[PDB]
């Protein structure tokens, strides 16, 4: 797929809980997970785009109040060929 | 020749590559907080995210 | 050509979005992806002024309710070479 | 050099025509295409950068919104997508 | 996918436009671009069935306010055989 | 002669008509005569300003009473280069 | 025989019917019959300034009542030479 | 760039101080700084359009109260290709 | 041509905008520019005729609100033998 | 002739207007085309006192109504030897 | 120029448009751009303490608007060798 | 010492005045004298930011009392490569 699905939150805990909730809700492979500052952690994933949406939707549903909880999520269906090296 | 005003308020014009009404295209986010230097007149912009 | 462009916000995501939109909205490439710390992510981009306001007016002032949001954005036609190094 | 699309419709091509002139003259934008839509209407299209597309496409504009039956639909692209000109007809 | 995502407008601006809107918003390939004739424009793409339907969907809510607006827009999920010699 | 004069009319018998006036008001060249659809004729005539000016003001007034008249007269002096391969 | 006569009408039904009273009103040559768009059609034949003028009448007063029918109708005497290359 | 930035002030101090505005703003190359007489003083910048809109005005932004301060700014985009002389 | 138009204003800027205005406008050859003292610029245009009317026409019209603005616009079509050294 | 005839105005429009009429009233031959400075433009003829004092009429005639207007025309009937080489 | 200059802020888009205006302000090299931490950015350059007071109070001044404002503009005129590698 | 300093006065006696206090007060070297016309006289001194400061400021002080007094007093202190030809 080319799809990028993408979550974000306070905290390692509520992004592997993002990330287990996408890798069992959607035909998608996790690619990456970064460690941003102050407790922002993202977990970014690629696969089809009905499969992105239905995985950041899962895993932002079973994520809302865990932890301290999202910042937010996003549903792109393709980054430029130049985004890429961003990840 | 097109005309606008200058940050702050002084009077240009030439051809003005800015927002018009007549022409679709640019409206998402022109209509929101200026950003930092600036390029586009003191004149208000359409909006119309569309 | 040499115009650079700067999107800043809070949290990389609201950031990458707008790049995304960087590279849909007008013809800059973006050349940075830099981490400010404490959750500050910035991206910064390259192309023409006309290019780079349009480019960045769309993407900053459409991500700003992305998540916890954007705080800045700000375009610059011309950088001094002296400033290389921070590129 | 300038990619970034400048193109608009016009009911008949005499809006079209001298639409597309003041296109020319008011940036280095180069004419790439009219075609016939069917019915009257002509859809010219340039190629050039975003700020000589911003302004000749305004200035074309407002000097056709009078011309003939008048404007119809003026744009501006500034990143046409690899497969759009192809199917645009390069 | 072999999804037929198609949009028509008045004239060939607007559907120029939704195809910008369809090569950013989607995975969607341009496969036809079909002047109908009388101011008629039609933009032919295929993809997965999900991506082409957010994409159709954004190229709609870009054409409404460009020019003099959308005709018709239709989503085909499966474009049967005998539909091939008709694209 | 460079300067570039051009009218538009329903159908063919007020265009040849206004190219006949073209000829007989003024001695200027005809370079184009073009069918843009749906019942739109245009006529391109090439001469020197003053006989552009001339001619067209000729044709426009023969036109009203014929057919169903004129749509769109217009006279420019100084076309661009750049119109030229689309004449 | 130099002078043009042709017509324009609604449906090229009543178009054969102008060039039929064209053929039994006078002995003139047809130069064409053409499709302009969007339902015009234009007949054009040559013959003498008398024959045109005669053979003109009879199509008026025959083809105006077929459907829409006659639309314009009026004659040239001696065309210059530089309309024909329109023809 | 071809595009031509112009600017007008009384006195050489506004002068050369909107040529400051104009070589820190963006891309653009000064050809002229002539001299009209009476205390009006010229100068111009070649560039590119976005760029010399973006520097013209932010010229303009300088030279305000720079003693007697802005008299004119007009621009253009494109000067014609005989005008070399007169620039 | 012979014919000779020519155009008065104060501060360059105006100048340029009404000698672009002619060699945009109409076609005619530029002769010069004149400095005259006191702010007084003036631009002199060779033509034809109807393309030297034409053109100092469109310049004064574009010409009457740039700047401070236009002072007189005239048109010569018989310039006499010894107006000419004057040039 | 012996006779000098001289006029000068604000701005050197209504100095041309002037000078042609100067040659188009009678056949006088024009010594010195003077740029005073401060809008002062100059122009100086020589000829018979009936056709200097016949140009120079004609002259303040037309001209007054162009432009700022005329601000003096004089004419002298016995040019005395010592202010030819001052010219 | 030896003498330090230096300013910091939160989120490095206000940390390098004001280094820009240190390099548009005075003729000041900068020698580095230092991510402290939490959002925390500073900028170091080089310059004699006259060109380093005028190109830092500008920074300032240009700085304050743009993103979380300035944290600390200081100046030190004579840095120590010893200090040299801590930069 | 690359900071330009310009001083812009009403004649020719406040302008060698306040070159005078200029060579008299901070160590800069006087590079321009020009005669912009009209009475107005600008003066161009190079230096040190703050050599240039401080005698500008003394010029400025200089000015006020003589004759008809300043119009424009300014300091730039980087002048661009590309400016030299303006200077």
């Amino acid at each position: 797929g080319i799809a990028l699905g993408m979550i974000e939150t306070r905290g390692l805990v509520p992004a592997i809980e993002a990330a287990d909730a996408m890798t069992k809700a959607a035909e998608v492979r996790l690619i990456g997970r970064e460690f941003v500052g102050g407790g922002y952690v993202t977990v970014l994933v690629r696969g089809e785009t009905g499969a992105v949406n239905a995985a950041v939707r899962a895993g932002a549903d079973a994520c809302e109040r865990v932890g301290d909880g999202l910042v937010a999520a996003h549903i792109i269906a393709r980054p430029h060929r130049e985004v890429e090296p961003a990840l | 020749v097109m005309q606008s005003i200058t940050t702050d308020g002084l009077k240009v014009s030439g051809s003005l590559p800015g927002r018009s009404s007549l022409v679709t295209g640019d409206e998402s986010g022109s209509g929101k907080q200026l950003t930092g230097d600036q390029y586009l007149g003191s004149e208000p912009s359409p909006k119309g995210k569309s």
